[PDB]
C-alpha cells in the first residue's frame, strides 16, 4: 500500500506538501509507476523541465520524454531547425495512444497550439512492427486520408487491402510498401516496386512525417494566400512573406504564421492527450502562464511595428490563460508544492524535511565532521546520489576516510533499514524523507558555500594627524595628501568646465607639474600632511611610473634559444623510442565504455596514433581537428595504451578551468581501471601539491593533468611515457619543450584545433606527423555567426532567446576591471536572467565555485573573459556573445565560436562590434572572414590561412608566428644530422644534464656566446658542452685560449660565461649549492656539508648587520650596491675567496 | 576662379589631421579599456602617428 490516493475524475486536484528539492522527482516516479496510463508533467519553465527530465529518469524506468519545442522566441525570426520538427511531430503522432510513461512539457509549450488533427492522421504514417492493429482500421483511416483503393498502387494517395496484405503509395514518398497484417497486428514492411510488386527491403519501423509543421503543397499555399488577403494586406515587395511563400520559398520565421495554412483553428494541444492522463504539476501555473502571456504580448507590440512581415494576435497562436485554465479543469491533477498545506481531503503532507547542516572544508583537522556525526545518529538508510560515474570514485575515496563503503543500488526502494548506498543519477539537492526514515544526500550537500573575502581591519583612518576638517584656510604651496595618489601641493581654487557644467575645483601640483583638480563638492577626500615636513615633503607622480619603468627591462637577449632547441631535438633524434604493447581485448573493454561511435575519421586518427605508438620510434603527432569534433577521446584512447604499460601519462593544458574539466572527464572515463588520476594547478593548495609531487616521484599517480605548474622543474616523473599537449596554440615554445627536455624519447600527442603557425608549418614539412579530423560527429550544426554593431536590444533578444530555451550563455567581455560594472549593467538590462562573473583573477576558491555552479545550471549567463577560450565544454551553453570582437585573432574568434554547439541544439554566436567609425580595416577583414567560414571543418582552413599571412616563425627559435628570417628547413635537417652524429659518437650528455647538476649561479646577468661571434650553431653548442663540462680551471683556460685563437676577441657575454663557469667550478667544490645576485644584492645557498667557517659567518653578521643576514639553514642573504655588473662579479669572487682561505 | 592654391600650411595641416584621427582612435580604445582612475594623458596618447 501507498501514502495517498491518486485522483481519477474530471478535474479534481490533489495538493501534496512539504516535498523539498529533488523529491518532486521521486514523487513523480512513484506516480508514474502506480498509474495505469500516461502521466504528463507540466513543469513551470523549460529550464526546470530539462532538469526534471534528468532527475525522474534516475528514480524509475518508464519512458520519460520531453516535447521538443521550437527553440525560438515568440514572433522570432528563426526557423525551428527541421530536425526538431521531425521529433516534434512524431511525439504528437504517438500521443493519442501512449499507454504508459511520462511526457514532460513546460507551460511555454503547454500554452501553445499545435497542428489540428487531420493533417496528422492525414499526412504521416509512423508504424513499427509492434503495432497490434487490424486491416480494416487502416482501411478506414486511409479512407479518411483520402487514399483510393487501387490494386496496382503506382501514384500518391493510393492504398489497398487484399487478402492478408495491405499496400500503400503514400503522399510523402514515391515508394509503395506492403504491410501484411496478421491476427490484428502488423508483420512486414516490404518495399516493393511501383509496378513490379517485388520487395526490395524488409524493414521493421516506418516513418513518413512531413518535413514542415504546416502543409506545403499548392492547395495549402493557395489557402495561406487566401487567409492572408482575408486578414492582412499585401504589399508589392520581393521580401514580403506573401510573395515569398507565393514564389515557393519559406521565410525565416514562417512557423509563427502557422494558423493561416489550415482553415481550421489550431487545437489547444489538449485534444492530443489520451483518454486518462493525470496531469502532475510542479511549482505553480497560474503564475507562470500569466508571466508568459505578458511577455508574449510585449513581443507582439514590440514587433507590431514593421509593416513588412506583420503578425497574428497571440490569441491565434497561443492559448489565453483564461482558456488554459478552462482546460485544466478537464483533467485529473496532482500538484507537487513545497510548503505545509493545512488539512483536508484532496490534500496531503509528506514529511520530507531538509538535510541538516552537511558541509565539509579543509580548515578543520577533521573535515568530515558533519557527515561523521550525522551518519552515526541516523537509524534509517542513506543514499548518496553521486552525479556521474567517475564522481563515485571521487566520492568512494572520501567516504573511505571515515570507514563508510557504499553499495551501489539501482532503484531507490532497494534501501534497507540500516545501510549506506549510492546511486548514480542527476539529482541536485538532498532530503530527509522522515516518512520512511530514508535520506538522500546529494553531492551538492557536501559543498555548501564559500564565505571568504571577509577582509582585514581598517582601510581608512579618521581624524588622526590631520583632521581634514578643511573650512578652506590652507595656504599656497602647503603640502597636502590625497588619499589615493599621495602627497601634492595645494595651488589654489580654480574654475573649470567639464562638458556642460561650470564648477569650482581645488588645484594640486604633483611631480612633473602634472596637475590634479578635485571638486569642491568632494573635498573630504583630501587630508592635511602628517610627517612634520611641511617644508620637506616629497612629491609623488600621478598615475604611477608603470608606463615609464616598463621600458627599463630587456634588450640583452639573456639566453640563446637556438643552441638549447638544437640540443633538445638532437637528443630527441638519437634515442630509440618506446614500443608500447597492445592488448586487444583489454583495450576493447576501454572502447566499449565509450558511450558513442567513433566517426570514420576519428577512428582513423585513433588507429594512426596507436599504430604509431606501437612502433620503436618516438611519436610527434599533431591532431588538428575542428572544434568540438571529439579530439579529446583520441587522447583518452592513447592514454589507455600508454598507462596500461604502467607509463605515467602527462596531460598539459593551458589554463586552470580546462585543467579542472579534464580532471573530471578523465576520472569519468577511467572510472574502473586502477589508474590514479591527479591534477596539479593553482587550485590545489600547497599541502596538496607537496603530496602530489611525492606521489608522482614515487610513481603511483599514473595520469597527471596540469597547467604550467606541471613544467616547473620540481615535478619529477618516475617513468614518463606519453605527453599530451592540449590546446597548444598557446604555451609558447619553451613550455612545450620543457617536458621533452628532461626525457627525450617521450611520445608527444599534440591536440589542437587551430595550430599556431610554427607548429603548422612544421607539421606540413614532415617534422611532425599530422592527422586531421573532419566528419563532425553526430548531430552538430554549424554555429550561426552574426556580426552586428553593439546594441542593447540585440543583447536582450539574444539572451532571452537562449534562456527561454533553457540553455546558458557565455557573455564574453574580456576586461577584468570593468567586468563587475558590466555584469551589473547586464543584470539591470535583463532581470529575467541569473548572472555570475568568471575570470581568472579571483581567490580561485571563488572561481572553482563559479564554474562548478555553471556546470550545474545554477545560473544562466556567465560574464566571462577569455579564460573560456580553451575548450570549456558545457554542452548546454548554446549562445556566446562576444562583447568587443574587433580585437581578437582569427584563431581566437574560432575557438570562442566553438564553445557553443557541442550538442544537437542549433547554437548562435554573436560578434558585437563597436560602431564602425572606429574599427580598423584589418578588423572588418577579420570579422568578414570569420563570418564567411561558418561551417564545419573550417578550423584547419582558417589555420592554414593564418599561416601564410602571419608566416611561420623560427624553426629553431622562439616566436612561433612571424616572417623574421628563420633558418631554412633544408639547412635545419643537415644541422640536426650533424648534431646527431657528433652527439652519438661523442656521447656527451645533453646541455640540460649540464644544467641539472649545475650549482645554480643564476645571477641574472647575460651569459652566452653571441650569435655573430660563433655563427655555426653546432660548433657553438660544442663549446657550450665543453665549457660546462670543463672540470679544471686549466681546462677552462685552454678553452679560453683556443676560443681566442679561433675567433679573436672575447665579447662581454662570452667572458662572463667563462667566469661564471669558473665560479661554478669553485662553488661546487666548496659547498655553495645555489648562488644568486642582482642589482641590490643576492642570496647564497650552502650545502649540508659546507666549507664555510661559522665563526667567520657570525663575524660577518655582527660586524656588518647591514650586509649579512641568515634567513634559512643555508640561506645567507647579502645586500650590496651591485649597480655595476663587473663590481658584482668581483664582489662574488672575492667573497668566495675570503671564504675559501677560511674554509674548513 | 575654379582652381585654388593650397600652399605649405594647408597641406601640412591636412597630414596633421590625418595623424590626429589615428591618435584619437587610439585614445578612445585606451579609454574604453580598463582601469580609468589611474590613467594620465601622457600614458594615453602615442606621438607616433602624428
Ligand atoms: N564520435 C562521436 N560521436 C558523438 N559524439 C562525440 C564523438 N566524439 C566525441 N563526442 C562528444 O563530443 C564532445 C567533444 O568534446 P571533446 O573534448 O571530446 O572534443 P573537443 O571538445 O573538440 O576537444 P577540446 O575540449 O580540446 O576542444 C564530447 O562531449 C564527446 O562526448
Ligand atoms: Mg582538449
Amino acid at each position: 500500500q501507498y501514502r495517498y490516493t491518486l485522483p481519477v475524475k474530471a478535474g479534481e486536484q490533489r495538493l501534496l506538501g512539504e516535498l523539498t528539492g529533488a523529491a518532486c522527482a521521486t514523487l513523480v516516479a512513484e506516480i508514474a509507476e502506480r498509474h495505469a496510463g500516461p502521466v504528463v508533467l507540466i513543469a513551470p519553465d523549460m529550464q526546470n523541465a530539462l532538469r526534471l527530465h534528468d532527475e525522474i529518469s534516475q528514480f524509475t524506468d518508464q519512458m520519460v520524454m520531453n516535447l521538443a519545442d521550437w527553440e525560438t522566441l515568440p514572433y522570432d525570426s528563426f526557423s525551428p531547425h527541421q530536425d526538431i520538427i521531425s521529433s516534434r511531430l512524431s511525439t504528437l503522432y504517438q500521443l493519442p495512444t501512449m499507454q504508459r510513461g511520462v511526457l514532460i512539457v513546460p507551460v511555454n509549450t503547454l500554452m501553445q497550439r499545435v497542428c489540428p488533427h487531420s493533417f496528422l492522421h492525414g499526412h504521416a504514417l509512423v508504424m513499427k512492427k509492434g503495432q497490434r492493429l487490424s486491416r480494416d482500421a487502416l482501411r478506414t483511416q486511409l479512407d479518411s486520408a483520402g487514399y483510393r483503393h487501387v490494386d496496382q498502387v503506382m501514384e500518391h494517395g493510393e492504398y489497398a487491402t487484399r487478402g492478408a496484405l495491405l499496400d500503400l503509395f503514400p503522399m510523402g514518398s514515391e515508394l509503395p510498401y506492403r504491410l501484411d497484417f496478421f491476427d490484428d497486428e502488423i508483420d512486414s514492411l516490404r518495399v516493393f516496386d511501383v509496378d513490379s510488386q517485388r520487395t526490395l527491403e524488409e524493414v521493421e519501423a516506418i516513418n513518413l512525417l512531413p518535413a514542415h509543421e504546416f502543409p506545403t503543397d499548392k492547395a495549402a499555399i493557395e489557402l495561406f494566400r487566401s487567409q492572408w488577403r482575408d486578414t492582412f494586406e499585401v504589399k508589392r515587395d520581393p521580401e514580403h512573406i506573401y510573395q515569398q511563400v507565393s514564389k515557393g520559398t519559406l521565410p525565416a520565421g514562417i512557423e509563427y504564421w502557422q494558423p493561416l495554412f489550415f482553415s481550421e483553428p489550431l487545437p489547444p494541444l489538449f485534444s492530443y492527450f489520451p483518454a486518462n492522463t493525470l496531469l502532475v504539476n510542479t511549482g505553480d501555473l497560474e503564475t507562470s502562464a500569466e508571466r508568459f502571456q505578458a511577455d508574449t504580448l510585449a513581443r507582439f507590440e514590440n514587433r507590431g511595428v514593421d509593416p513588412m512581415r506583420p503578425l497574428l494576435p497571440p490569441q491565434s497562436l497561443w492559448l489565453r490563460v483564461d482558456e488554459l485554465f478552462s482546460e485544466l479543469k478537464n483533467w485529473p491533477r496532482v500538484q507537487l508544492k513545497t510548503e505545509h498545506l493545512p488539512t483536508k481531503a484532496a490534500n496531503a503532507n509528506l514529511g520530507f524535511q531538509k538535510l541538516p547542516d552537511l558541509a565539509v572544508q579543509a580548515q578543520q583537522k577533521a573535515p568530515l565532521d558533519a557527515l561523521r556525526k550525522f551518519l552515526e545518529t541516523f537509524d534509517g538508510p542513506v543514499v548518496f546520489s553521486v552525479e556521474s560515474e567517475g564522481r563515485r570514485e571521487a566520492l568512494g575515496e572520501l567516504l573511505a576516510r571515515i570507514k563508510i563503503a557504499p553499495q551501489r543500488i539501482m532503484r531507490l526502494d532497494e534501501a534497507s533499514d540500516r545501510g549506506r548506498y549510492l546511486m548514480i543519477g542527476a539529482a541536485e539537492h538532498g532530503f530527509v524523507d522522515t516518512v520512511r526514515n530514508l535520506a538522500l544526500i546529494c553531492e551538492s550537500d557536501l559543498l555548501g558555500e564559500r564565505v571568504a573575502r571577509r577582509r582585514q581591519d581598517s582601510r581608512r583612518t579618521i581624524n588622526p594627524d590631520t583632521l581634514i576638517r578643511n573650512l578652506a584656510e590652507l595656504h599656497i604651496g602647503q603640502p597636502v595628501v590625497h588619499l589615493e595618489h599621495g602627497v601634492g601641493r595645494y595651488a589654489g581654487m580654480t574654475t573649470l568646465e567639464a562638458g556642460g557644467i561650470t564648477g569650482e575645483y581645488l588645484m594640486l601640483t604633483y611631480a612633473n607639474d602634472a596637475k590634479l583638480y578635485v571638486p569642491v563638492s568632494s573635498l573630504h577626500l583630501i587630508s592635511r600632511y602628517a610627517g612634520g615636513a611641511e617644508e620637506n615633503a616629497p612629491l609623488h607622480k600621478l598615475g604611477g611610473d608603470a608606463w615609464s619603468r616598463a621600458r627599463q627591462k630587456a634588450a640583452e637577449k639573456v639566453r640563446d634559444v637556438a643552441a638549447e632547441l638544437l640540443d633538445i631535438y638532437a637528443q630527441r633524434a638519437a634515442k630509440e623510442g618506446f614500443a608500447f604493447k597492445h592488448d586487444r581485448e583489454q583495450y576493447q573493454l576501454f572502447c566499449d565504455s565509450f558511450p558513442f561511435e567513433t566517426t570514420p575519421d576519428q577512428a582513423q586518427a585513433i588507429n594512426a596514433v596507436l599504430s604509431d605508438m606501437c612502433q620503436p620510434l618516438a611519436m610527434d603527432r599533431l591532431v588538428c581537428g575542428d572544434v568540438g569534433f571529439g579530439k579529446t577521446e583520441v587522447a583518452m584512447r592513447a592514454a589507455f595504451l600508454a598507462v596500461d604499460n604502467h607509463k605515467q601519462v602527462a596531460v598539459l593544458v593551458p589554463t586552470t578551468l580546462l585543467a579542472q574539466q579534464h580532471y573530471d572527464n578523465f576520472r569519468d572515463r577511467f572510472a574502473n581501471w586502477p589508474v590514479r588520476i591527479e591534477m596539479i594547478s593553482r587550485f590545489r593548495s600547497a599541502k596538496e601539491q607537496t603530496q602530489i609531487l611525492a606521489e608522482v616521484a614515487e610513481g603511483k599517480i599514473d595520469i597527471l593533468i596540469g597547467t604550467h605548474k606541471l613544467l616547473q622543474s620540481d615535478v619529477k616523473f618516475k617513468d614518463l611515457g606519453l605527453l599530451i599537449v592540449d590546446e597548444e596554440h598557446r604555451f609558447g615554445v619553451r613550455h612545450k619543450e620543457r617536458i621533452k627536455a628532461m626525457r627525450a624519447n617521450v611520445d608527444i600527442l599534440t591536440l589542437t584545433a587551430t595550430p599556431i603557425p610554427r607548429t603548422l608549418n612544421m607539421a606540413m614539412s614532415g617534422m611532425r606527423d599530422l592527422s586531421i579530423i573532419a566528419t563532425p560527429p553526430a548531430r552538430r550544426l554549424a554555429v550561426k555567426t552574426f556580426v552586428r554593431e553593439y546594441d542593447s536590444m540585440v543583447v536582450r533578444e539574444a539572451i532571452l532567446r537562449e534562456i527561454l530555451r533553457g540553455g546558458q550563455v557565455y557573455y564574453l567581455y574580456n576586461d577584468v576591471e570593468n567586468i563587475q560594472k558590466a555584469a551589473e549593467r547586464l543584470a539591470e538590462l535583463v532581470p529575467e536572467a541569473r548572472i555570475a562573473i568568471g575570470h581568472g583573477q579571483m581567490r580561485e576558491r571563488e572561481l572553482e565555485r563559479v564554474m562548478n555552479d555553471f556546470h550545474h545550471q545554477r545560473f544562466n549567463v556567465l560574464v566571462c573573459t577569455t579564460i573560456i577560450e580553451t575548450g570549456i565544454d558545457i554542452p548546454t551553453a548554446n549562445t556566446i556573445i562576444i562583447e568587443r570582437a574587433d580585437h581578437f585573432g582569427l584563431a581566437q574568434l574560432h575557438q570562442l565560436r566553438g564553445r557553443v554547439g557541442r550538442s544537437h541544439h542549433q547554437a548562435y554566436a554573436w560578434l558585437l562590434t563597436p560602431h564602425p567609425k572606429a574599427m580598423t580595416t584589418d578588423a572588418q577583414k577579420r570579422l568578414e572572414a570569420i563570418a564567411s567560414l561558418e561551417d564545419l571543418g573550417a578550423g584547419f582552413a582558417l589555420a592554414t590561412h593564418d599561416l601564410e599571412i602571419r608566416g611561420a616563425g623560427e624553426l629553431l627559435g622562439e616566436e612561433q608566428s612571424g616572417s623574421m628570417e628563420t633558418i631554412g628547413f633544408s639547412l635545419y635537417m643537415e644541422l640536426l644530422e650533424n648534431a646527431v652524429d657528433a652527439l652519438k659518437a661523442g656521447r656527451e650528455p645533453s646541455l640540460e644534464d649540464l644544467t641539472s647538476q649545475q650549482t645554480e649561479v643564476e645571477l641574472r646577468m647575460p651569459s652566452l656566446l653571441p650569435d655573430d661571434f660563433i655563427p655555426d650553431v653546432n660548433t657553438r653548442l660544442s663549446f657550450y658542452k665543453r665549457i660546462a663540462s670543463a672540470k679544471t680551471e686549466n681546462e677552462l683556460e685552454e678553452i679560453k685560449v683556443e676560443l681566442i685563437d679561433r675567433f679573436g676577441l672575447l665579447p662581454d657575454p662570452a667572458r662572463t660565461l667563462l667566469d661564471i663557469a669558473r665560479l661554478r667550478q669553485q662553488a661546487q667544490k666548496l659547498g655553495i649549492r645555489k648562488l644568486e645576485g642582482n642589482e641590490k644584492g643576492g642570496v647564497i645557498e650552502f650545502a649540508e656539508k659546507n666549507h664555510v667557517n661559522p665563526a667567520w659567518l657570525i663575524g660577518l653578521l655582527q660586524k656588518q648587520p647591514q650586509h649579512y643576514r641568515l634567513d634559512g639553514p643555508t640561506r645567507l642573504k647579502f645586500i650590496q650596491d651591485l649597480s655595476e655588473r663587473k663590481t658584482r662579479i668581483e664582489w662574488v669572487r672575492q667573497f668566495m675567496r675570503e671564504l675559501e682561505e677560511n674554509a674548513i | 576662379g575654379n582652381r585654388r592654391i593650397r600652399s605649405v600650411g594647408e597641406m601640412a595641416e591636412n597630414q596633421f589631421r590625418v595623424g590626429l584621427v589615428r591618435v584619437e582612435r587610439a585614445v578612445k580604445e585606451r579609454l574604453s579599456l580598463g582601469d580609468l582612475d589611474t590613467l594620465m594623458p601622457q600614458d594615453m596618447i602615442n606621438a607616433k602617428p602624428i
